[PDB]
């Protein structure tokens, strides 16, 4: 008879390891619980976010392209671009009233440019989608120049 | 809740989707005033 | 039988969840639907409610006689919990198995210390207090979470609380009733 | 009013006097939807009274809510609720033309001609006669028609309706490309309904959403100009029966199929009923809790595609019956679920987990993780876990009382189709009131049958 | 402007319990509704105007 | 569809929020032993969703 | 199908199909196996298929000689180790060492005998480490507990969980049948595999080839014999 | 509580409503 | 791979047909009995008038 | 042995389920 | 039955009385999906992943 | 007529025969355990958690 072993895991807490667990109690709000909060009250954490969210698309989504990945491609454009919506417009909220409407109209367009690169992408034509992909990053740069 | 100008009509709302129950219950008020004829 | 009148129309006595104990050297405040259990797991033990509804859920207060002052004189926070491992059972299966999944080879369970915190009270003295998820090669309850906190009181006596509750009752609530009840424990 | 013995019919099949009375006919109908307009008005304006926002639309016990929200009136990215006042304009907006529909329902009811017949030709209408009714079914497909044609105007121009498959989280997403090819929209129809293919509860975009929502207002534009200027050929003056309980009892069998496809359109569907808004599917939930543990155990130091169960089959990650690598446990059953935070996750050969040990995104388990204490399951007085659970929340799922009124009523619906086809049948043969006691049938026939 | 908004929905209640009640009544009176038309469409032509007189003074707030 | 049969487990609660048993919780007792034991193999996880 | 074949298909199509059951054949790519450039290599998309499951069956007959027979399959599509991770190295004459650490490297699997007996096995190679020729990786992996310790049998017993006794047989709850009643042996045995580099594509860095591998079948934890399985059929590699 | 007064307030001139209609048009006329 | 299988367990085909010799038999069966029902329509009555069905 | 049992007594139960149709006594009227 | 790859005997040949004997319900891998004889390789693997039962039911 | 004795021989000299008999022979297990501290309180037994059954993670 042997007792138990204990591990070192007092760094996942640090890490990751408490995300699901606020995401379980049903007594915080569900901004708090969603991560709508967190991302709000915290302007660096969504323009890390948004500068990686480019690195995902200006490097990492043509070399799916050109090789024909779809389904790679596809859910690129939505496994860590799946906040951006959400981020272009708490890094729009923080303008003027008039430099809003010029973040959010450029931010309206940019929307614009991946739901058709995502059509384009939907019936496989790599001649649209490679097309589709530079004017999606020419949207994206004019967004990043307005918000941040 | 409901927009501001509203809410003190707020009490009236809660009742409103029961009314359909009643709607029901007044065909059998209706049928027992003429005696189920 | 005696005439007391009924609560007709009248306010709650107790919404906040929590029942206030007072045993002999400590006070804390247990879980409210939680009931006594007649166990004694450890020797030491001088009370142990689980819950209504599952007896994973439980709490369990022990007292020690000891030889030190404070609890550093028992060494480091990482050096108490290899001494007072035995809160967290015994694997009473000696047998050989390398076919049970995120264990080391032979081990069907494996506690994971998670949180240690050094805080006091009031009166000074300092705390160890540990948050462990332990599982199991079944894997009930989805692990079990572990409130470990310890104290040496002032007649000499190292007072040990110890909340296990299982991990399916974690994120259902029992959060909620197991810090409440972690945080509450005073050692007078 | 009326009574027994001027109809052959008691108090309690008192509707059935007003069969042939063509204008009380009319008013007993408007009068109806009235009601369903009122109880959209009242049910609307109420979730709209009880929402509160530091709250998710499917823990409220909201239903109505959630289809306005699908149509994007009032929702940010993610599901989040940005304002309530586009869900009250559509409350108030039922809860007044209720009162139109009340007074001219009240109106026919009571004022207005019995038989609406020799006053009104135009309206007019003998059960039998077999133009008049193609007619009066003709107005109502472009009545319905045009309807379906609301929902393409308002996807295609009218702001966009909510799609949660959005590139960048879900939200309102105008669908400039409407899948309008026949073969895409009519294959959903031909497909098999069981697993893998849930015949039309299965479409997984938005796009073959609207797209066949173009085809269905096409075919009934063009389907009731078909009746308008047709009447039934003569092998179908010889298959149905040509009374108004028979025309009742077929849209009986025909809407009591609409309740069970409903029932499992709501339970499967997470493309036109979001599970933002109402909450994960069956599958959903039990799919993000082997997710949920799958999260939670490689931070704790295990191989989870290594990682052995008790019976042998994989732990975390286990193999599909057609070679798919997916989830284990008992939710191997839901391998084929899809959902808009695991399918970023998954590649060709099912799950990809060099993709799910390195790039498991932060909002993936947020999500999962709100599922997985959201799954469909209950009580009747809506405590909300499994039978074997503590009264601590107040939760049954939105899906979990729409598919169980709608089976409900489905069945029921089923049942009603069987006493009307059935009396139909019957009361246009002559035998609906008996045995005729002269000529009994049996009797002519040989013993020994 | 708010409390004229919730004086004309005040009045839209009574009106529309005036009509709930007495539409029904002057409908099935024996010769009640050739006798009681003009109140009726004076009942409905004012629960008419205090729809869209809410709806209007709804655009001021 | 899991809208399950009443559910009146830990309903009845005396002051100092207590939890008085009924016969539904002894049902429960009853129900819970059932689904520790029902497809005894087949649940890695602690939630029977399915 | 090529890998690129594969990864050019989206979800739906590939479901279903038995597609995705299949490690991708390296159509490009020759057979000369030496313009593989020597030095190490960390092995990721590595994946097994086979193609026979024959079994060393004892005969029916009393002179019968004990040889691998054919069998039928029981579990449906669930049996190629596919996505495996680890390390490659090779020499510079062409000795290679094939080494896997991570990955789905283990597959339960049910194969009926002609006669009507199901021999269920786990598939694997786990923790394999073999060395030698590129027309030999002679080397040896474990197979472990078909059912781990924490299974229970019809009777409620088992390793970890469990009575470790007949309950409902109160007399003779411990008696002469603790072979099977009072130690669910759940020890891990060993299985041998051979690999054989066929193709490379060095352009690509992909490598596969032909991989024969004998393991035990299973022990129902410690109450039958466990019988040899002979596993053969293909495999592929993606070095980069 | 007012806004619970009311609630019970707006129940009663409701749920005497329908019948209201039954008992009047009853007494005078009576041609339901 | 191991053994032979048809493939078509989740695929979705239209009528579950994935040889096209199945659509025939679709086709077939229901064309060489419609063709039985038309030729024998003859002896089913004319109900060619419009008031000519089961009514009430 | 048993089951040789078990499907007598289902065989000799289906038996007379089709003696008690086909072979019934025929009910004569008047 | 439960799809963990363990059988369960439900035949009067395999040791079953008429009490306890049954035709087992289909296999928990296949789940909701439809399973034919068909669409098995052998007609051993049809019996082996409940597929009798899923014939009975749907007729 | 609590148990079949031949089929209680064989499942308990053969590890594998499952039937649903023996299902319900394991589930009466739970039924008897889970409830007996709480259905029959004059008993005053107390099960300590690890000694009633209990199947895979729950
Ligand atoms: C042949 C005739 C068969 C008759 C019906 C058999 C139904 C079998 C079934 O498994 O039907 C279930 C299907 C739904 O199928 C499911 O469809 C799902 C589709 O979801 C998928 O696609 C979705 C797209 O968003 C989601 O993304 C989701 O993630 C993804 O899993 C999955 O494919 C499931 O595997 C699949 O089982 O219902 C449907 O197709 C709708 C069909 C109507 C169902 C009627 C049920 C009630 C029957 C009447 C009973 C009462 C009679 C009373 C008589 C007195
Ligand atoms: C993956 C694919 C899967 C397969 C596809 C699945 C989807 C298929 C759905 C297709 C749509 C089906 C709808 C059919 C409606 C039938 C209704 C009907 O009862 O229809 C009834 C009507 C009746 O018509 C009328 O029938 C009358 C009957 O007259 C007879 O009787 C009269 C007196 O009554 C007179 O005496 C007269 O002389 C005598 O001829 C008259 O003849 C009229 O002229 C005539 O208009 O039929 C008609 O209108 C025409 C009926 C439609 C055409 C039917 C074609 C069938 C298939 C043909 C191809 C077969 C291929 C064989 C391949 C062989 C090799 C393998
Ligand atoms: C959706 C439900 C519904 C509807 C629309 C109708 C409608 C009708 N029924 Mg039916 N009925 C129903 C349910 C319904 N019934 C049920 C559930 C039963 C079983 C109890 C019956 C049993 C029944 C019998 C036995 C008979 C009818 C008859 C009638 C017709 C004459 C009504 C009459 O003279 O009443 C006069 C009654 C009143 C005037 C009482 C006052 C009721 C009013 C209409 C309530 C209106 C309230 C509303 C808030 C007003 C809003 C006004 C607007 C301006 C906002 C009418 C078309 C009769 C018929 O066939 O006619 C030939 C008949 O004999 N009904
Ligand atoms: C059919 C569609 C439908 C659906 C899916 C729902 C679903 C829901 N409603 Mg809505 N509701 C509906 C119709 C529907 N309702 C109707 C028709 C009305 C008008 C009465 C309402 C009015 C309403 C209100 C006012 C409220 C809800 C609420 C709710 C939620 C919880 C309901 C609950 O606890 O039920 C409990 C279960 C039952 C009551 C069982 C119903 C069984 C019926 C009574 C049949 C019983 C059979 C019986 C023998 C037949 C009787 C006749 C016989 C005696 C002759 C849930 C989201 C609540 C909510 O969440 O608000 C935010 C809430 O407050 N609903
Ligand atoms: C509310 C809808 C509605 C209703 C009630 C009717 C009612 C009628 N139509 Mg009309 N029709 C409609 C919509 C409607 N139509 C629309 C929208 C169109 C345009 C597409 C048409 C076009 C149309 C034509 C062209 C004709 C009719 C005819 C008829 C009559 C007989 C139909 C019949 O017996 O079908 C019986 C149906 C069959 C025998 C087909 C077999 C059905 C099985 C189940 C297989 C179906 C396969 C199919 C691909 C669907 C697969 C999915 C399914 C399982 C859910 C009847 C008066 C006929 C008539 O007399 O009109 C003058 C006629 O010739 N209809
Ligand atoms: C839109 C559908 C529809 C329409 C227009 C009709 C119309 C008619 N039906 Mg049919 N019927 C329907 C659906 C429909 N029915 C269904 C679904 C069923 C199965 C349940 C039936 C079963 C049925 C029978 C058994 C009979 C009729 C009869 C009649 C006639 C008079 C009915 C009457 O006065 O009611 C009077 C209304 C009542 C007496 C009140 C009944 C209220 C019950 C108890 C339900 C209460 C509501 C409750 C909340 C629902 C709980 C269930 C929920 C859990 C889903 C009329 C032609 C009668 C007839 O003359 O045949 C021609 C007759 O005998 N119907
Ligand atoms: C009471 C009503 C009950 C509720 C009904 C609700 C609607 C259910 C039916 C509509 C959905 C199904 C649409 C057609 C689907 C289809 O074509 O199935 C096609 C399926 C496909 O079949 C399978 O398909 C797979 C590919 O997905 C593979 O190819 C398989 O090998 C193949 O067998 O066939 C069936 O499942 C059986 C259909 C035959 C039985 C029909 C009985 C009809 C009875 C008389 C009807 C007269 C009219
Ligand atoms: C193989 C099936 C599965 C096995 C089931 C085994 C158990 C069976 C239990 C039921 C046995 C029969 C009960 C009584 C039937 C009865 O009284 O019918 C009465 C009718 C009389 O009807 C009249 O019979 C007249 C002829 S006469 O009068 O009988 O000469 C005739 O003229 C007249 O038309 C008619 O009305 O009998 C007959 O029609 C024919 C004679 C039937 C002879 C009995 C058959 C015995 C079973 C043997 C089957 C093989 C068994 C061995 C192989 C397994
Ligand atoms: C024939 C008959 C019948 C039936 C009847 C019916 C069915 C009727 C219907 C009716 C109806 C269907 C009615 C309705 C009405 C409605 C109304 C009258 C409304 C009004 C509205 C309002 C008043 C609103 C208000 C508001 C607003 C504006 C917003 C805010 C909130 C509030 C709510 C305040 C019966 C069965 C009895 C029996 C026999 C006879
Ligand atoms: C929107 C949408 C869509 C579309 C849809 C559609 C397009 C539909 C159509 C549909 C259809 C198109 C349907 C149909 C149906 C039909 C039916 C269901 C039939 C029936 C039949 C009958 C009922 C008959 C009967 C009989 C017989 C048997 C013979 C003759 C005579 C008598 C009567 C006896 C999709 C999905 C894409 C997507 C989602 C959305
Ligand atoms: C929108 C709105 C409104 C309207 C409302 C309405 C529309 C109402 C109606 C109401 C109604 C419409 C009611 C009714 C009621 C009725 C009742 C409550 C009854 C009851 C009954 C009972 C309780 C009894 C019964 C019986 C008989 C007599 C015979 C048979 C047997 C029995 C005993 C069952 C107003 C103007 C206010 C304004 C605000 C909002
Ligand atoms: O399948 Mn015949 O019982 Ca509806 O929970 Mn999960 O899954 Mn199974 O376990 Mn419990
Ligand atoms: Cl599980
Ligand atoms: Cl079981």
């Amino acid at each position: 008879l042997t007792p138990v072993d204990l591990f070192d895991d007092r760094s996942v807490r640090d890490r990751g390891f408490d995300l699901i667990y606020e995401a379980r109690d049903l007594d915080l709000p569900q901004n708090v619980r969603e991560g709508f909060t967190q991302a709000r009250a915290s302007l660096d954490e969504t323009k890390k976010r948004v500068k990686e969210s480019e690195a995902r698309i200006d490097a990492d989504l043509d070399v799916f392209i050109q090789k024909s990945y779809w389904t790679e491609a596809r859910e690129q454009l939505r496994r860590q671009v799946g906040t951006l919506r959400f981020d272009l417009n708490t890094l729009a909220s923080t303008k003027e009233k008039e430099a809003k409407k010029a973040a959010l109209g450029l931010r309206k367009e940019f929307i614009q440019a991946v739901e058709d690169l995502d059509f384009a992408l939907r019936e496989k034509d790599q001649a649209s989608a490679a097309k589709k992909l530079e004017i999606t990053k020419a949207k994206l740069d004019s967004v990043l120049a307005a918000v941040l | 809740k409901l927009p501001e100008a509203y809410a003190p009509f707020a009490p009236i709302v809660d009742v409103l989707p029961v009314i359909p129950v009643f709607f029901i219950l007044l065909a059998f008020v209706w049928q027992a005033a003429v005696s189920f004829r | 039988a005696y005439g007391d009148s009924a609560n007709v129309f009248g306010k709650v006595t107790n919404k906040s969840g929590f029942v206030p104990y007072a045993g002999d050297g400590f006070a804390l405040l247990l879980p409210a639907k939680w009931n006594p259990s007649k166990e004694n797991d450890f020797p030491g033990v001088i009370l142990r409610y689980e819950d209504n509804f599952d007896a994973v859920n439980n709490l369990v207060v022990i007292a020690q006689d000891t030889d030190k002052k404070a609890i550093a004189d028992f060494g480091s926070q990482d050096k108490f919990l290899e001494s007072v491992s035995y809160l967290l059972g015994k694997q009473a299966y000696s047998g050989e198995t390398q076919s049970e999944g995120g264990f080391a080879p032979n081990r069907v369970s494996a506690a994971s210390l998670l949180d240690v915190s050094t805080t006091t009270d009031k009166k000074g003295k300092t705390y160890y207090k540990y948050e462990l998820l332990v599982r199991s090669a079944d894997g009930d309850e989805g692990g079990r979470h572990q409130l470990i906190g310890a104290t040496v009181g002032s007649d000499n006596k190292l007072y040990i609380i110890k909340i296990q509750i299982g991990d399916k009752r974690w994120f259902k609530g029992a959060k909620k009733e197991a810090m409440g009840a972690f945080d509450s424990f005073t050692v007078v | 009013g009326r009574d027994q013995e001027t109809t052959g019919f008691a108090w309690w099949s008192g509707n059935a006097r007003l069969i042939n009375l063509s204008g009380k006919l009319l008013g007993a109908h408007v009068a109806h939807a009235g009601l369903i307009v009122f109880w959209a008005g009242a049910m609307n304006l109420f979730e709209v009274s009880h929402f509160v926002p530091e709250k998710p639309m499917y823990e409220q016990g909201l239903i109505l809510l959630p289809h306005i929200a699908t149509l994007g009136y009032g929702v940010g990215p993610g599901g989040e609720i940005i304002d309530t006042f586009p869900y009250f304009v559509s409350g108030v907006l039922h809860l007044i033309s209720s009162a139109v529909l009340g007074f001219g329902g009240v109106y026919h009811s009571l004022i207005g001609p019995e038989t609406l017949e020799e006053s009104y030709p135009f309206f007019g209408y003998v059960w039998k006669d077999k133009n008049k009714m193609t007619n009066i079914l003709g107005y109502h497909l472009i009545m319905l028609g045009l309807g379906a044609w609301l929902l393409v105007w308002k996807a295609m121009y009218f702001g966009g309706v909510y799609d949660t498959w959005a590139p960048g989280g879900g939200d309102v997403r105008v669908i400039t490309n409407p899948t309008t090819n026949a073969a895409v929209i009519f294959g959903y129809l031909v497909k098999s309904p069981f697993g893998g293919d849930g015949w039309i509860c299965s479409v997984d975009n938005m796009e073959d959403i609207i797209g066949g929502h173009i085809w269905i207002g096409t075919l009934e534009i063009l389907g009731g100009i078909w009746h308008i200027y047709t009447t039934p050929w003569p092998w179908a003056r010889r298959a149905f029966v040509w009374s108004g309980e028979a025309y009742l009892s077929y849209s009986l069998g025909a809407i009591g199929v609409m309740g069970f496809i409903a029932c499992c359109m709501s339970w499967f569907n997470n493309t036109a009923y979001p599970s933002e808004f109402y909450g994960p599917t069956g599958p959903e939930a039990s799919q993000s809790q082997a997710f949920t543990f799958l999260v939670r155990d490689q931070r704790l130091g295990a191989n989870v595609a290594s990682a052995q169960g008790p019976t042998g089959l994989g732990k975390y990650l286990m193999r599909s019956p057609t070679g798919e690598i997916i989830f284990g446990g008992e939710t191997m059953r839901f391998w084929d679920f899809r959902g808009p935070w695991l399918e970023p996750l998954r590649g060709p050969n099912g799950l990809d987990l060099n993709k799910l040990k390195n790039d498991i995104q932060p909002w993936q388990e947020r999500r999962a993780a709100e599922y997985m204490t959201h799954a469909p399951l209950g009580s009747l007085n809506s405590v909300g876990g499994v039978a074997t659970e503590i009264n601590a929340v107040n939760f049954v799922s939105p899906r979990s009382w729409l598919a169980c009124s709608h089976f409900c009523l489905g069945f029921f619906f089923f049942i009603g189709h069987l006493w009307h086809a059935g009396r139909a049948r019957a009361a246009a043969a002559g035998f609906e009131k008996g045995i005729d006691r002269f000529d009994e049938p049996v009797l002519s026939m040989r013993p020994l049958d | 402007m708010t409390s004229i908004l919730q004086v004309a929905l005040l009045a839209l209640i009574f009106v529309s319990f005036a009509l709930v009640v007495g539409v029904p009544v002057v409908f099935a009176t024996p010769n009640g509704w050739t006798d009681n038309k003009g109140a009726v469409f004076s009942g409905l032509s004012l629960w008419l105007l205090l729809v869209f007189v809410v709806g209007i003074l709804n655009s001021f707030v | 569809f899991n809208l399950n049969g009443f559910n009146f487990n830990q309903s009845v609660v005396d002051s100092q929020g207590r939890v008085l048993n009924t016969w539904a919780d002894i049902i429960n007792r009853a129900n819970l032993g059932m689904e520790v034991m029902h497809e005894r193999n087949a649940h890695n996880f602690p939630l029977d969703l399915a | 199908l090529t890998f690129d074949e594969i990864q050019g298909l989206t979800y739906l199509q590939v479901k279903g199909s038995g597609i995705a059951n299949t490690c991708p054949v390296l159509e490009s790519g020759t057979t000369n196996l030496k313009e593989l450039k020597a030095g190490s290599y960390k092995l990721e998309n590595f994946c097994i298929e086979p193609t026979s499951f024959t079994v060393k069956e004892e005969s029916q007959f009393k002179g019968g000689e004990t040889e691998f027979v054919k069998t039928k399959l029981m579990t449906r599509l669930t049996y190629t180790l596919d996505a495996m991770s680890g390390s490659f190295k090779v020499g510079s004459d062409g000795s290679a060492e094939l080494k896997e650490d991570d990955g789905i490297d283990y597959a339960a699997t049910t194969v009926q005998l002609p006669g009507g007996e199901r021999v269920a096995f786990l598939f694997t190679i786990k923790q394999f480490d073999g060395k030698g020729t590129l027309d030999g990786i002679k080397g040896d992996f474990l197979v472990p507990s078909y059912r781990g310790s924490s299974f229970l049998d019809p009777k409620g017993r088992g390793g970890s969980t469990g009575y470790d006794n007949a309950v409902a047989l109160p007399a003779r709850a411990d008696a002469e049948e603790l072979l099977k009643e009072n130690v669910k042996i759940t020890k891990a045995l060993k299985g041998s595999a051979v690999f054989s580099v066929a193709k490379v594509d060095p352009v690509t860095g992909e490598i596969a080839g032909v991989f024969e591998s004998i393991q035990p079948s299973d022990t129902d934890l410690g109450a039958k014999p466990p019988k040899d399985i002979k596993v053969t059929g293909l495999w592929y590699a993606q070095l980069k | 509580n007012i806004e619970l007064a009311l609630t019970l307030v707006s129940l009663v001139l409701v749920v005497s409503a329908g019948p209201l209609v039954v008992v009047l048009l009853s007494a005078r006329g009576g041609n339901l | 791979l191991v053994d032979e299988r048809m493939n078509g367990d989740g695929t979705g085909r239209p009528f579950g047909v994935n040889d096209p010799v199945l659509g025939w038999v679709l086709l077939g069966v229901f064309g060489t009995m419609w063709a039985i029902w038309f030729i024998g329509q003859k002896d089913l009555g004319d109900f060619e008038d419009a008031d000519d069905g089961l009514k009430l | 042995m048993e089951a040789l049992v078990y499907t007598f007594l289902l065989v000799g139960t289906l038996g007379i389920i089709f003696f008690s149709i086909f072979f019934r006594d025929p009910p004569r009227m008047i | 039955i439960d799809g963990i790859r363990e059988p369960v005997s439900g035949s009067l040949l395999y040791g079953n009385n008429i009490i306890t004997g049954a035709v087992i319900p289909t296999s928990n891998a296949i789940g909701l999906h439809f399973y034919p004889i068909w669409e098995a390789a052998s007609l051993d693997e049809w019996l082996y992943n409940g597929g009798p039962y899923q014939l009975i039911v749907c007729h | 007529a609590y148990d079949f004795v031949s089929q209680e021989i064989r499942a308990a000299e053969d590890p594998e025969f499952e039937t649903f008999y023996t299902k319900n022979i394991l589930l009466n297990e739970g039924i008897r355990a889970w409830m007996a501290a709480q259905d029959q309180p004059h008993e005053r037994l107390v099960f300590p958690e690890e000694v009633l059954p209990r199947g895979n993670a729950l």
